């Protein structure tokens, strides 16, 4: 799963709706995403649609917004999500849209103890994608089966029923490891 | 006369559940291991002794393999002759299992 | 360990 | 949080303008396409 | 009671690498071993 | 019907029935009861009681009926509580021995069987 | 000797024939009862009331799927999505069975259901079908009373027995806040709940099901062993 | 044994279920499997289906303390059994003055008829024997307590068996425990348990009424709650002093109205306070029968009345336990078996 | 993140193409197949006891994992595998950076060794508990990256030293109960007492006190905690022989007679959180392993 | 269906007076009630539990903590806490009294505390002083018993009482696992509860307290 920033992802865990973070409003949260990834990449625009995704699932409105919009003022974009936010959270009475202490921020609490968590959480409604490369289109396994007429090796990739390549730079690992026996075994076996 | 007789002497509590971790880790292998190889100057012999010993233990009774893992049986046969339990093959059983499989994580 | 080779005596 | 400023032109040498905006104010156009000549020389390396 | 020093400042990542290389040499590779698990653990808790 | 039929022996004599029970001629000791619709543990003794109602063939009658159903049954009896058998031989005009409390069937064999 | 633990229900809103919204008050509560009440109450409210809900439908004359039928707007997988969230009521533990068989052009909706004795449906305009021209419609379904989201296999192939993976959930939102009680040295709190069902069931009963499930759950440890 | 002991008279068994009259519905005669469909339609007198006077002691002995069981046995294949049984819980039975004439487990129950089935008692029990001359000496004095399942008030001589031990109860310094839980004759009417009865009904001391048990004993309609009626409250009763006062009675140190695991209130000489509860046993349909009520409920006051023995008329001394009773009431009704359904 | 150091985790679809001949083995053996096709036959309509087998005749048997694109000597290391339920391999985080595996999709392949000699090698010398330097210069290779990194630092990180703590200065002489004797209010709120670590955990876990919130240990043991040259900032003296000695971070109440015990640690919960782990993670596997 | 809900303890372990270890197993759970029931039971066990302990001391002849006595080894602070983690275990409600009224240049343990019937000493190896000066020396002790999450504040300073604020813990750590099974069509799970104890409460008294306590908060809901 994908968006639109660059920031990719692998589902890791599938959890149940009573196990996961839910907001002030007891909605539990959809995905989760790590912090992290966003000072390494340096993709701070995701931040700002997490935000304003947000203020629209309140307000039942759809934002069109060419790029580049610091040309009529001077942080133009953080105005226009921080406007939305409070109009979201005054005209819907949801205070914890918009904290005046940490805007854009609100304290989640955890889906199996009933704690909040210490610090605000960034929350929002980003707009996520699912991407072609499935593992099912990945997995492999091989006992025995067909093989090459002349160099009498299993045949290549999925389609063929092949075995994974070892060459070069791996056996370089097994000679460090100082084990001959298994190095014998995939040249002759 | 040197008064730390005690203070570096009381036994830590809480430990049990910090016992059991360490054995369906494989924690207990691994502690071992180093320990049969603590006397040794080149692990590479040891490791083809080991093999060999293996081999002979799958050649003498040849129908009991498959299941014990011969290699965890010399292991545990030579760690068995200076104490340390060590049940035989390093084997795992499932105390409370009414059912066929754990879900393993 | 492919170096020597075991024997047992 | 800071500046960016003083990127540099493909063949060496450095760019008059200077980015002078963080990625949280948001860079200006001609900014924005300065900060391009250092993306290609990113994947023209990783690739190299 | 082990042989353990009880530190009252930062853990950076200068300083994990740096205790690491200590309880290696005065315990070894196995007992480094489970501490890591357990340090790995009580890290992602908190 | 027919091969599969209504499977109750114990008809539980509520009308005329069991009020002509007290007054026949009979050579083997019968049963009746007093239950209720919660019934308490009665029903615990209604599991022995239609058991050996079936056990015995031709010999023992032992059969129940209902209290809050008509409230006359209730103190008809002067039942007081809920377990509310009767171990009768043919009491025409005598005694018999009211069965009450609750009672494993293997036991009410017995007593069945070396007295009354 | 201070007060005496009290709950109530302070607001209740039908915002829609399968929408149903309720609060509640607790009263003098002594300090962590509230934390765990409410945490406890939250996990047995979205994962342990159980609500029936149809799971397998049959249909008359259709090869697959993912097949269009003539007078009819509605591919037959809408016709299995918008199936759904039908939603029903029931008490009994067991799988029962259903029917509908209706004409041409009508328009058809949930009221169109032929139900057993001790099932019945809650909204009765939940659209399911639309039609247009004459053609005799016929379609069984099956309808199955589980706890929590379950997963069934396509076997049972007849003609065709398509299964719906249908969610189990008649408690749509739960939430929960602890204020303070300013109750001078001693300190008390104010517990206040929240529920949001389908429907299926309402509040003060979902709260009674869900409370009732749980201590279901905390029990064998009072026996000995 | 300094805590003031619990006699228990009646009769001496297992699973024997009071007072019998129409509940809320019916249930069928057809297919049982468990017929106790009533563990949720019954009418309150089977909404609280209790146990007998000994099985109440292994409900507070598991805890642990000190009860016992006064009265008699059988004798024969049924009596015997009884000293094992009996023997077996944890209750007392060494002042055992057995007859040697009856049938066990048997209470015979001949005729007495002008027609078809008004029958009474003949010679019943063979347990049920004690007289005003079979009465045991110990009895109150090394207790202060005394449970009663009231059949021992449709006997006509089990009466006076306990009135003769009122000059047992004040030879020394005791009281009694009368656990109404009125069985089917004594849940009549009012003029029944007023005056036919008249000493167990006002002579008492830490006493156990029900609602019921005063509703029907007193005022048949009119006192129909007082409070009630205002935003979703069960309409049980606001009884209290002013509906005690028709049939109170003095030489006391605090009585109990126990309603089931409802409402209770409990009466000293300062102040009279009341307490709520509720009737519930839905959790697993197939795993209760909503039982020992007089059990687990009468067990909790005795508890706490032994742990702390300066309950006295003290506020929260006793509010905590009759709440603490009102818990422990409605637990042990839904449990599977009894004999694990004893409060430890 | 729950597997061990020593062990990985397979999917059920590729360990059944991997020791398929082993679960033949199994089958066969233990009578519950005849033939060669028969048991392949069974094994081919996906039987209940078919995973019996191969959870049973893995366990013992080490994989080598190979991350495809191989860069240094670490990139190719045994593990003991265990059956999950998906379709993904699941790794252990700290072997990644050897690795140098992320997740945002790569792909790793298995490779099964058939000779006892080569599982003797697979077990004995490449697994990750005795590889735990690299032949660079000799660093630890599996170190806490960056989220247990940041769990340990927010752990270990004190509490607020100075004016981040109190708003005025607490010179302030006032608030003393101030009178011509100390029969007055007695207050104190101070900082908790605690016996050892365990109370201290306790009364972190009943919400009493913060994370960071300072509190006063009791020490029976000798010097450890990093100190220098130093200096103490004031030490009372009573007209009794009393040495009450305040340092930077460290109380000590010495005398003239005997029983310099009164050795107190300002700490919070965190460090304490953080030796204890350790400590009883040392003499937990001590033990474990006799 | 079948086999109906039950708890068995396989591991019960008295190591010493006042260390109790325990671990419970639970029955055939289905999926997802194993973690509920879990943490519903770690919240009550951790506090719930009423634990009977010393809240306060009236030491005679002393104005401040910092003032030790000659003959006594342990300072004034140090006598505090050693009356801090004495075990005691009751049913008590409320408060009683208390003395420490001895002379002797000898050691002073747990049994010279003179306790009302209904408050018993756990352990009895359990040192309070050292005395060696032969003075006489009282104490006027004040139990208490509260709840797990209780908090009071510091009050009677009149007669120069010395809080002992303390934790009310019986319990000392609660730690919860949960395993599960497939046989292919049923995800039959099981609990595990570990439970440490102080030693006035036996590690199964817990299992049973801990769930009378959260049933007895749940049942309202009912009413």
């Amino acid at each position: 799963v994908a968006g639109r920033h660059g920031n990719k992802g692998i589902i890791s865990r599938i959890l149940l709706r009573q196990d996961m973070p839910y907001l002030q409003d007891g909605r539990p949260v959809d995905m989760i995403f790590n912090p992290l990834g966003v000072p390494s990449r340096m993709n701070v625009g995701q931040i700002f649609e997490c935000s304003l995704g947000l203020a629209g699932s309140l307000l039942d409105r759809h934002y069109r917004i060419a790029p580049f919009d610091e040309r009529y003022e001077q942080e133009a974009s953080r105005k226009l999500v921080f406007s939305e936010l409070y109009e979201a959270s005054k005209q819907t009475a949801n205070p914890w849209v918009f904290e005046p202490e940490y805007p854009g921020k609100s304290r989640i609490f955890d889906g199996r103890t009933g704690d909040p968590f210490e610090q605000p959480v960034i929350i929002g409604n980003p707009y996520i994608l699912k991407l072609i490369h499935q593992v099912d289109d990945k997995i492999h396994g091989r006992s025995s089966g067909h093989y090459a007429l002349v160099t009498q090796q299993p045949l290549r990739g999925r389609a063929k029923q092949g075995g994974q390549r070892v060459g070069e730079m791996e056996v370089w690992a097994l000679e460090g490891f100082g084990v001959a026996h298994i190095l014998q075994e995939m040249l002759t076996y | 006369k040197d008064v730390f007789m005690e203070a570096k002497l009381e036994r830590v509590p809480f430990l049990e559940e910090q016992m059991r971790k360490v054995n369906e880790g494989g924690g207990v292998m691994a502690g071992d291991i180093d320990r049969l190889m603590k006397s040794e100057d080149n692990r590479f012999a040891f490791v083809n002794e080991i093999a060999a010993e293996a081999t002979a233990y799958v050649n003498n009774n040849r129908d009991e393999y498959g299941h014990k893992k011969a290699i965890h049986h010399v292991l545990s046969n030579r760690m068995n002759d200076a104490g340390f339990a060590r049940p035989e093959a390093y084997l795992e059983t499932e105390p409370f299992s009414p059912g066929p499989t754990y879900l393993k994580e | 360990t492919g170096f020597k080779g075991f024997v047992h005596h | 949080v800071g500046m960016r400023g003083l990127m540099s032109d493909p063949q060496g040498q450095m760019i008059d303008l200077p980015i002078q905006s963080n990625l949280r104010e948001g860079l200006s156009l001609t900014e924005y396409i300065i900060s391009c000549y250092g993306a290609r020389k990113g994947v023209v390396d990783t690739a190299v | 009671r082990a042989n353990l020093v009880f530190h009252n400042k930062a853990i950076d990542g200068t300083a994990m690498k740096r205790l690491i290389s200590r309880l290696i040499d005065h315990f070894g590779m196995a007992y480094t071993s489970h501490i890591l698990d357990q340090l790995k653990t009580l890290g992602f808790q908190q | 019907a027919k091969h599969v039929r209504e499977d109750y022996l114990v008809k539980k004599l509520s009308a005329n029935e069991i009020t002509e029970l007290v007054r026949g001629e009979r050579n083997v000791p019968l049963i009746i009861d007093f239950y209720a619709t919660w019934c308490g543990p009665c029903i615990l003794m209604a599991q022995e009681l239609e058991m050996l109602a079936v056990e015995y063939e031709k010999n023992a009658m032992i059969v129940k009926v209902d209290t809050d159903d008509e409230y006359e049954f209730a103190r008809d009896m002067q039942v007081r509580g809920l377990p509310t058998l009767y171990f009768i031989s043919p009491d025409p005009n005598k005694d018999a021995i009211r069965t009450e409390g609750l009672i494993p069937i293997q036991m009410m064999r017995d007593i069945l069987d070396n007295d009354m | 000797s201070t007060q005496t633990l009290q709950w109530k229900c302070v607001e209740s809103r039908t915002d829609s024939k399968c929408l149903h919204y309720g609060r509640f008050i607790l009263s003098p509560l002594m300090k962590g009862q509230a934390d765990t009440i409410g945490i406890a109450m939250r996990r047995a409210l979205l994962g342990e009331i159980e609500g029936t809900c149809i799971t397998r439908a049959k249909s008359e004359k259709i090869p697959h799927e993912y097949s269009t039928i003539l007078g009819i707007q509605e591919s037959v997988h809408e016709i299995l999505m918008n199936l759904k969230e039908i939603v029903l009521r029931s008490n009994l533990y067991g799988t029962c069975e259903a029917s509908i068989c209706v004409r041409g052009p009508r328009g058809v909706t949930a009221q169109d259901i032929i139900l057993p004795p001790y099932v019945e449906i809650v909204d009765n305009t939940q659209h399911i079908a639309s039609l247009t021209e004459p053609i005799d419609l016929c379609i069984g379904l099956q309808l199955e009373r589980n706890r929590g989201y379950h997963i069934k296999a396509p076997n049972n192939f007849q003609d065709g027995s398509f299964p719906i993976d249908a969610l189990f959930m008649p408690v749509r939102n739960v939430n929960h806040s602890i204020h303070s009680y300013g109750n001078g040295n001693e300190k008390q709190e104010i517990l206040f709940l929240e529920i949001w069902t389908n429907g299926s069931l309402t509040p003060k009963e979902a709260l009674y099901e869900a409370s009732r499930n749980l201590i279901d759950l905390l029990i064998p440890f009072l026996h000995a062993e | 044994g300094w805590p003031p002991l619990v006699c228990c008279f009646g009769a001496a068994q297992h699973a024997f279920v009071p007072s019998g009259r129409p509940a809320n519905r019916l249930i069928d005669h057809q297919i049982h499997e468990a017929l106790k469909e009533a563990l949720w339609a019954p009418d309150k007198f089977i909404r609280a289906p209790g146990g007998s006077a000994g099985g109440v002691a292994i409900a507070l002995a598991s805890l642990g303390g000190r009860v016992a069981f006064m009265g008699k046995l059988g004798n024969d294949d049924y009596g015997q059994t009884m000293l094992y049984y009996l023997n077996v819980k944890s209750v007392q039975t060494r002042s055992v003055c057995v007859d040697d004439k009856r049938w066990t487990a048997m209470s015979q129950m001949k005729i007495a008829k002008r027609g078809a089935l008004r029958a009474t008692t003949v010679k019943p029990c063979a347990e049920d024997s004690l007289s005003k001359s079979e009465i045991n000496i110990d009895v109150l004095k090394e207790a202060k307590m005394f449970y009663l399942n009231t059949s021992s008030l449709v006997d006509a001589n089990m009466r006076k068996t306990t009135m003769r031990a009122l000059k047992i109860s004040k030879k020394l310094g005791s009281v009694i425990f009368y656990d109404l839980n009125l069985p089917l004759p004594l849940w009549k009417s009012g003029e029944e348990t007023k005056s036919l009865i008249q000493q167990v009904w006002s002579l008492a001391d830490v006493i156990e009424v029900t609602k019921q048990e005063l509703e029907f004993l007193c005022g048949m309609n009119p006192p129909e709650e007082f409070d009630t009626k205002k935003n979703q409250r069960f309409k049980f009763e606001h009884y209290e002093a002013d509906i005690i006062a028709p049939l109170w009675h003095e030489n006391l140190k605090v009585l109990f109205v126990t309603n089931g695991t409802s409402k209770i209130h409990y009466y000293t000489k300062e102040h009279n306070g009341a307490v709520l509860g509720v009737e519930d046993a839905p959790m697993s349909p197939f795993t209760q029968d909503m039982s020992a009520s007089g059990d687990g409920l009468v067990a909790a006051l005795m508890r706490m009345l032994a742990v702390q023995p300066h309950l006295i008329t003290d506020k929260e001394y006793l509010e905590r336990s009759v709440k603490y009773a009102i818990n422990c009431g409605v637990i042990e009704q839904w449990i599977v078996t009894r004999q694990q359904g004893y409060p430890p | 993140p729950s597997l061990s150091l020593h062990r990985c985790g397979l999917p059920r679809e590729i360990a059944i193409e991997l020791f398929q001949t082993f679960v033949i083995r199994g089958l066969i053996r233990q009578h519950l197949a005849s033939n060669i096709g028969v048991a392949k036959r069974k094994i081919r309509e996906k039987e209940p006891i078919v995973w019996k087998i191969l959870q049973e005749v893995m366990q013992g048997h080490p994989v080598l994992l190979n991350r495809a694109p191989t860069l240094h000597r670490l990139g190719i290391q045994a593990f003991q595998p265990i059956l999950v339920e998906g379709r993904a391999i699941c790794l252990h985080p700290l072997v990644c950076k050897g690795f140098n595996a992320d997740f945002d999709g790569d792909q790793m392949a298995v490779h099964v060794p058939l000779s006892l000699e080569a599982q003797a090698e697979a077990r004995l010398l490449m697994f990750s508990h005795m590889n735990l330097l690299s032949p660079a210069i000799g660093d630890p290779i599996s170190v806490p990256t960056q989220d247990m990194l940041i769990g340990l630092y927010i752990l270990t990180s004190g509490n607020r030293r100075g004016i981040c703590a109190n708003r005025y200065n607490p010179w302030n002489h006032k608030t003393y109960q101030n009178e011509r004797i100390d029969d007055t209010n007695y207050k104190s709120m101070k900082e908790p007492f605690f016996c050892n670590f365990y109370d201290a955990i306790g009364a972190y876990r009943q919400k009493r006190i913060h994370l960071d919130s300072p509190l006063w240990l009791r020490w029976q043991l000798d010097q450890r905690i990093i100190a220098s040259k130093e200096a103490p900032i004031e030490v009372h003296y009573e007209s009794l022989g009393t040495y009450h000695e305040i340092y930077a971070h460290y109380l000590i109440i010495r005398s003239v007679k005997k029983e310099i015990i009164d050795i107190y640690i300002r700490t919070t919960v965190g460090h304490i959180s953080l030796y204890r782990e350790i400590e009883e993670a040392i003499q937990g596997f001590y033990q474990a392993c006799s």
